[PDB]
């Protein structure tokens, strides 16, 4: 045996148990809770390192020999912040733990066997998270997809048909034919994709036709008419077909208030967009639904974190998104907002308390597609600076806060939309949609994206260079992004009904086609680290939000992290 | 105790554009204020809507408006919707509006009625400055509260000061104080069972007292009157059960002024 | 220096703005593309400098170009310039409205309208109904909402308004402030007069027989002003 | 005839497309760069910017080979993939060959041991595929003599036959005289210039994945490179001792500079030593043919594709490069891929 | 002017560097991207000028940015800037290490390590062996190489080292210079103790019976220090 | 909350953490190392027990709904001696842990849905 200095050990292999790492330039400190490695047997790749024929690459590998192994990765996940080797086989996460050669090392399971068929990826000093899941995507342009992908989002659930006005306003892909258009266009992109149908219809036949055509859920948007009748019928059909329903409630209170909308929902699982109201007429009373069990609340990028400039852009964003001409007196008079800095500030505190479970974008319709993760971590850092460490922290670290805010965009949307069996976390058996971050750039710019077990996007230097590092370095598509490899790498999510009817063969899709499941029997209690159901007393006379009596508010941030240190523009 | 990140300011300066229309020369607005491009109806004056991106004034709100209409500008300034004063628990909502009208400029300031909620404390201070040739049509409608739900005079206090100066000389003073705690505003001298009160000031407008009186008399559902102030400018005070007769009377008077 | 596609696009926009600025210094009157690029690039640079707020930038964007700095028609063509700029407190959308004063000489795509008013809903007689908002929030009603089924916090004679909609320009809305009482004009719903959706008070053909069922449903669900007889006789399907 | 398209080659040089046999498939953006440089065939290995690919020219395993073969459908370039030869398991090596690799790569970073060399050469003789080797830098298991004994006089394609600073240097240059060794040299060390030696250590450290902030890795990064060896490489190229020029793209080598650096070496040798004694006339035709074979027909022969590509001959595939003589060797006029302009 | 994709990328990088330089002139503190672009663009321009060597450029790149010219954390984030620049003698990789001195205020992604040493190979007892390099070249041995089968130019008691590996941090190496004699610590190989590959001296389970076969093979193949009895009895499989 | 005697609890549901059981008539004593159940939510089948429609048998089961569940079993395995519910689905062991109805009980994973 021998003892080496912890500084040298960490430089060689990355942090081990009890070591703390700052996340980005924020104030959040993640502590390695435990380590699967055996000291002195670490896997290293290089000139005379251990990942060599006969030493750590087995000459008699197990039949479960890995296709790819990520060595010495700091896994940051809702299941824990720990250090391990991630083995990927056949596009899934084959094993998490100590990998290597059973012939020359101890404690190597059969599912983490490194052999001659194994590619190596050095994760030492690198954080591995699951890919982001953005569930409010307005499919306005296909250029959103590479932007989100480079930001670190690997699954996009949303709706739209291009820059139509219905798509600019709503997250809706309406009808069997438009669903076919979008499903066949999805073959191009390196991103898991799911499409939502139009729920604004009192016709069960039409709603069921959309679900069988392939939508994974319904979107009931105010711009197509959010009426109690439509809510009721859509929820009935969705309970029949086991698909999620998302709602963007009526801003004008035309048919009723928040109480009438909740009566139409009738205690059935519903995923709510802009649960803070986003200036709608249901605000601020719609925040009350964030305390119900059956409501899965999501909040959008632009209002988090609350900053000095947050309130200035809201009216322009609202008018352009809702398609109200700024040169028309009638449209300007119609564009009435009930937004308040009190509500905007309360949104961040609700996120910190876990009242809000999902963060999303609403891309190019009051929200930025490439900033879901960055704004989530900006909100986490701002809440840490304001209120200090959470009372749930079991140590001198921010692990609980890290896990809560990471669940906000990794596992909670996956549960909400019924894809948690496939994506959302770094677990054995899930698809290998992984993001490699360097801790200095955590939350803003990933090092690389592993899509379906193969690298799909990466920071790359000059192609003519003698090494991959020299400038200019930017995000380039890798081999999993091209040819027929992207068909194996990417997933299209459909409803179970469409999957049974054979949507893949009918539409000639080459991507993997997977059915969503367990969308109707989930409540707020099923969200990870964000299952806080509290009676939210909203005084609309004073626009005051109280949870368990105590009032919630936050101060505007003059300067956020991960914003100007990392981006030229 | 301003809940907004920065102070609520709205500095607007309008001038005559190259094409002869009334354009916004300069504008600077912090939340909740916002300014869009002026609207140009076919035959009327250039309309500017003072957008307020908020459900209404709440505790600690302190708005600072500074409008500057340049020479030869025919501008009508309206608001998005009814201005509601919310329940200010321990504080108050204050608005300070300073308007400067240039030579040969017509300003029709026609905001929507003010609706104070229960326990509402509001302090408005309007200071209008005019030239000799400037024309002004100022208006203000105050509601007793949410009348249809039996919320009558339940607010804390409404103070509204209006000071109109011409050539830097005071020509109109108004001090409207409504404090239900001190006195019953429902008495025969304050409101006499009416719920909406309109105060209109016509300065240098080319309309006759007889014409204004005829308009008031032909207006239905309104108990109103018009007189001449010390500086020989028209002052109209009207009461009504609802805001519809008052708005109709105000637009009738505005049309009578503009048709000249 | 890991560059995102957004950063690459912004770099292209910045250098388009630089080209426009160089042309303006040379004295060339800017065209539409040059003017938009110049304004956007200036806003981006100011935000990067970080001494100004979004409101200050919205004000400042309107002072960059004089009417004599652009070609004829550019000011008419440019209605507003939006740009997402990275401030010290994150990315914010700065919108500059009418950044250039119109000269009025040439107006591309201008309309030459007739001086005749458009008569909407011709041949339909309008009835007048007084509506009070007894709720605590304003209510906006669209031109084509079935007025019988509007928010139950609105108080009016619903029997008079069954089968009718607002007589306003389609796509516009009427706002009822809390406590405020307004008079609105209503016209019969056209076409087949089949009311589906809304508050599910009718969900069938709108006739006198369905009027009684709708009134009973509205009274049961607590819609203000809906008067149904106490001794209501049910039908086989209702 | 009436079905014929015409292409004016008057005043234009036509050569066969280049064949780059050391390609580290680190990024797909290398492929358009090499294509624009005049390379039409890329033989190599890799799975994207993994560290194994950054170090080695290896596509390991049946599944990764399937990944790369299906991704290859995107690109306008003839492609061939090499499997991992660093294995003492005949079954695994044969499985990779049957999965679709055109040969084996035995790289020091996966362990270049005599046992692995022996087993890979046995399986390759069974399946008629090439074996390329990047020998052991550390002399862990043996020296150049032990490596050559493991090779045992079987056809082997050697990368960095000059050593590239490895522990086998400079003695590994001796294998360039053997019959069974097909020697290749990489871009960065040819031609020998004033700045050649400055970048070598940085390239070596980044390629071999040794952290420059670690004392142990810096101490490990020991090079035996000499300006004498770097200079001798160009002369060996001129004499024909080195048969293949290649890149080792983005791992100590530039993918879009194989042809340019070959012609720079030819020009430098012409300036230094004058006309070759084999020139039968007042021209440099023999030198032109030697240096052109270095990257057109010799790698094709080495990797067994000379029946299809590598030269302008009847029956071969139409992978042609049109150069204007003023831009010859640096920027082509156009590329004809499979009979159509690509 | 036939432009290659590499040239287009370098043009984008040069103009990113130009933007960074303009911001620095304006007095904006540069961020990570701006600093990297500025250094790279300056190196490219100097190489194009062609008055400097790669070594001179490596030296000069470290003087471009002062610690007060960049935001906090930029110096910590930037470890080295590589750039392939076209010199008069071809394309060369210029690497500038630590171009900016760290201010120490903010360190993004910094480690907060415990002050406790890591005990590697715990529970394994190490034996000491003296090794002489009688060859003419240095020999590096990795932490997990089977030490029995190392280069035959190393001289030591191979019988003592059968089944063992170096007791060092995994991934590190021990260097034996020619003629130099060192003492190394060896520990038993773990796991199944199946030695495959290396010099093919064992190629089977490592036990006392395979030790004799390995020693005889090493003596036959000329491994220094391998002592096998002259009267060696062969097995059925060896 | 309420406390019941350990003897009564063990008679109702079998031994829990820290309880020891003799193996056969031998001298070997096995101790329950840990328990997956949540006290007061144990699955029981019988006349008026918990495994009933709407209480522990879900009326909205997950798509991984079990084919068979073994309740309150003392698993003795090389992986440990513990107490759990074993879920069997499609001939494989679908889950080991706390089974039941997610609508009315806490800590029920999708793969142990009754």
């Amino acid at each position: 045996m021998k003892k080496i200095s912890r500084k040298e050990y960490v430089s060689m292999y990355g942090p081990t148990t009890g070591d703390k790492v700052r996340l980005g330039d924020t104030d959040l400190i993640a502590e390695v809770e435990h380590d699967y490695t055996i000291y002195g047997e670490e896997l290293k790749f290089g000139g005379g390192k251990t990942l060599r024929e006969g030493m750590s690459q087995s000459n008699n590998p197990s039949k479960e020999e890995l296709d790819l192994i990520i060595t010495n990765a700091l896994i940051v996940d809702y299941t824990g912040i720990y250090k391990a080797d991630i083995g990927i086989k056949d596009g899934k996460i084959a094993g998490i733990g100590k990998g290597g050669n059973k012939d020359m090392q101890d404690g190597v399971k059969n599912n983490l066997s490194v052999g001659p068929a194994t590619e190596a990826l050095a994760g030492e000093g690198l954080i591995v998270t699951a890919g982001g899941i953005d569930t409010h995507i307005h499919f306005i342009s296909p250029q959103q997809i590479p932007t989100a992908f480079a930001s670190g989002v690997t699954t996009m659930i949303g709706g739209g048909t291009g820059p139509a006005d219905g798509t600019n306003a709503t997250t809706i892909t309406p009808g069997r034919r438009n669903l076919k258009w979008m499903l066949r266009a999805a073959e191009e992109y390196s991103m898991n994709l799911g499409f939502l149908a139009k729920g604004n219809a009192s016709n069960d036949a039409s709603l069921a036709d959309q679900i069988e055509a392939g939508a994974i859920g319904f979107k009931i948007h105010e711009d197509w008419g959010t009426t109690p009748s439509a809510i009721n019928h859509a929820l009935d059909v969705a309970d029949k077909y086991d698909v999620q329903v998302a709602i963007h409630t009526d801003t004008l209170n035309e048919a009723g208030c928040v109480e009438d909308t909740m009566a139409a929902i009738a205690g059935r699982t519903m995923h709510t967009f802009h649960t803070e109201g986003a200036g709608g007429g249901h605000a601020p009373d719609i925040i009350k639904v964030a305390g119900e069990h059956n409501i899965l609340p999501a909040s959008t990028n632009p209002t988090i974190p609350f900053t000095v400039n947050t309130e200035a852009e809201h009216m322009d964003m609202l008018m352009v998104c809702h398609h109200l001409d700024k040169s028309i007196k009638e449209d300007v008079q119609f564009a009435d907002s009930r937004i308040r800095p009190q509500t905007i500030a309360a949104e961040d505190t609700l996120h910190d308390m876990g009242i809000f479970s999902i963060t999303s974008s609403d891309s190019q319709a009051m929200g930025r597609v490439g900033e879901v993760i960055t704004r989530t971590w900006q909100t986490a850092d701002k809440n840490k600076k304001e209120f200090g460490r959470l009372k749930e922290e079991k140590g001198d670290n921010d692990n609980f806060r890290i896990k809560r805010y990471l669940s906000k965009y990794t596992i909670n949307p996956a549960i909400a939309h019924g894809i948690s069996e496939y994506v959302g976390s770094v677990e054995v058996g899930k698809v290998a949609d992984l993001v490699l971050w360097s801790p200095a750039f955590f939350g803003v710019k990933p090092n690389m994206i592993i899509k379906g077990g193969f690298i799909a996007l990466s920071q790359m230097g000059d192609a003519n260079a003698s090494i991959p590092t020299p400038q200019p370095v930017y995000y380039r598509e890798m081999f999993a992004h091209h040819g027929k490899a992207k068909y194996d790498a990417n997933i299209t999510f459909v409803s179970q009904a469409a999957y049974d009817k054979g949507i893949k063969e009918e539409l000639g899709l080459e991507r993997q086609v997977l059915p969503v499941k367990n969308c109707r029997n989930i409540t707020k209690k099923d969200m990870q680290f964000n299952d806080t159901t509290a009676h939210i007393e909203v005084n609309p006379e004073t626009y005051h939000v109280f949870v368990d009596g105590k009032e919630v508010t936050s101060k505007p941030a003059n300067k956020v992290s991960l914003a100007q240190l990392f981006s030229i523009f | 105790m301003n809940t907004y990140a920065q102070e609520s300011k709205l500095r607007l300066k309008t001038k005559i554009g190259a094409d002869g229309r009334c354009v916004i020369e300069d504008n600077f607005f912090t939340p909740p204020f916002k300014l869009m491009a002026p609207f140009y109806p076919k035959d009327d004056l250039a309309e500017i809507m003072l957008l307020a991106v908020s459900p209404g004034m709440m505790r600690g709100d302190a708005q600072d408006v500074q409008l500057n209409i340049g020479p030869n500008c025919k501008l009508r300034i309206t608001s998005q919707s009814f201005e509601k004063i919310h329940n200010t628990e321990d504080g108050f909502a204050s608005r300070d509006m300073h308007i400067v009208v240039g030579e040969n400029a017509f300003l029709d300031f026609a905001p929507f009625p003010l609706i104070p909620f229960e326990n509402a404390h509001f302090k408005g201070n309007t200071t209008i400055s005019l030239r000799s040739s400037s024309q002004l049509l100022y208006s203000a409608i105050i509601v007793a509260g949410r009348v249809a739900r039996n919320e009558l005079f339940k607010f804390n206090r409404l103070h509204t000061k209006i000071s109109i100066l011409q050539d830097e000389k005071p020509i109109y003073y108004d001090n409207t104080i409504l404090d239900p705690k001190t006195t019953d505003l429902n008495n025969m001298c304050m409101f006499d069972g009416y719920t909406h009160y309109l105060n209109l000031v016509l300065v240098n407008c080319p309309i006759e007292l007889s014409g204004v009186r005829e308009c008031i008399e032909e207006s239905e559902g309104v108990d109103g009157a018009v007189s001449e102030t010390a500086s020989s400018h028209l002052c109209v005070k009207a009461l009504a059960k609802g805001s519809e007769p008052l708005l109709h009377l105000r637009e009738k008077i505005a049309r009578l002024v503009t048709q000249t | 220096m890991k560059l995102t596609p957004k950063e690459l696009d912004k770099l292209m926009l910045h250098y388009a703005g630089e080209l426009a600025k160089k042309r303006k210094e040379k004295g060339i009157k800017l065209n539409y593309v040059e003017a938009v690029a110049l304004i956007s690039a200036h806003i981006m640079e100011e935000a990067r400098a970080g001494k100004k707020t979004a409101a200050e930038l919205m004000q400042e964007g309107r002072t960059l170009l004089k009417p004599d700095d652009v070609m004829d028609g550019v000011a008419s063509m440019i209605h507003e310039v939006g740009i997402e700029a990275m401030f010290p407190d994150g990315t914010k959308l700065v919108t500059v409205h009418t950044p250039i004063e119109a000269n009025g000489k040439l107006v591309p795509g201008e309309l030459f309208l007739k001086n005749e008013d458009i008569t909407i809903n011709e041949g339909k007689k309008a009835v007048s109904v007084k509506v009070k908002n007894v709720g605590d929030r304003p209510v906006q009603i669209g031109s084509h909402f079935h007025f019988f089924e509007v928010n139950r916090c609105l108080d009016f004679d619903r029997e008079k308004t069954f089968g009718k909609r607002l007589d306003i320009a389609s796509g516009t809305a009427v706002r009822f402030e809390p406590g405020e009482e307004k008079s609105v004009e209503l016209i019969d719903i056209g076409g087949n007069r089949r009311i589906f959706g809304f508050n599910a008070l009718v969900d069938r053909q709108a006739d006198n027989e369905s009027k009684k069922i709708a009134l009973h449903r509205a009274k049961e669900r607590g819609f203000h002003g809906a008067k149904s007889d106490d001794n209501y006789v049910k039908t086989i399907k209702e």
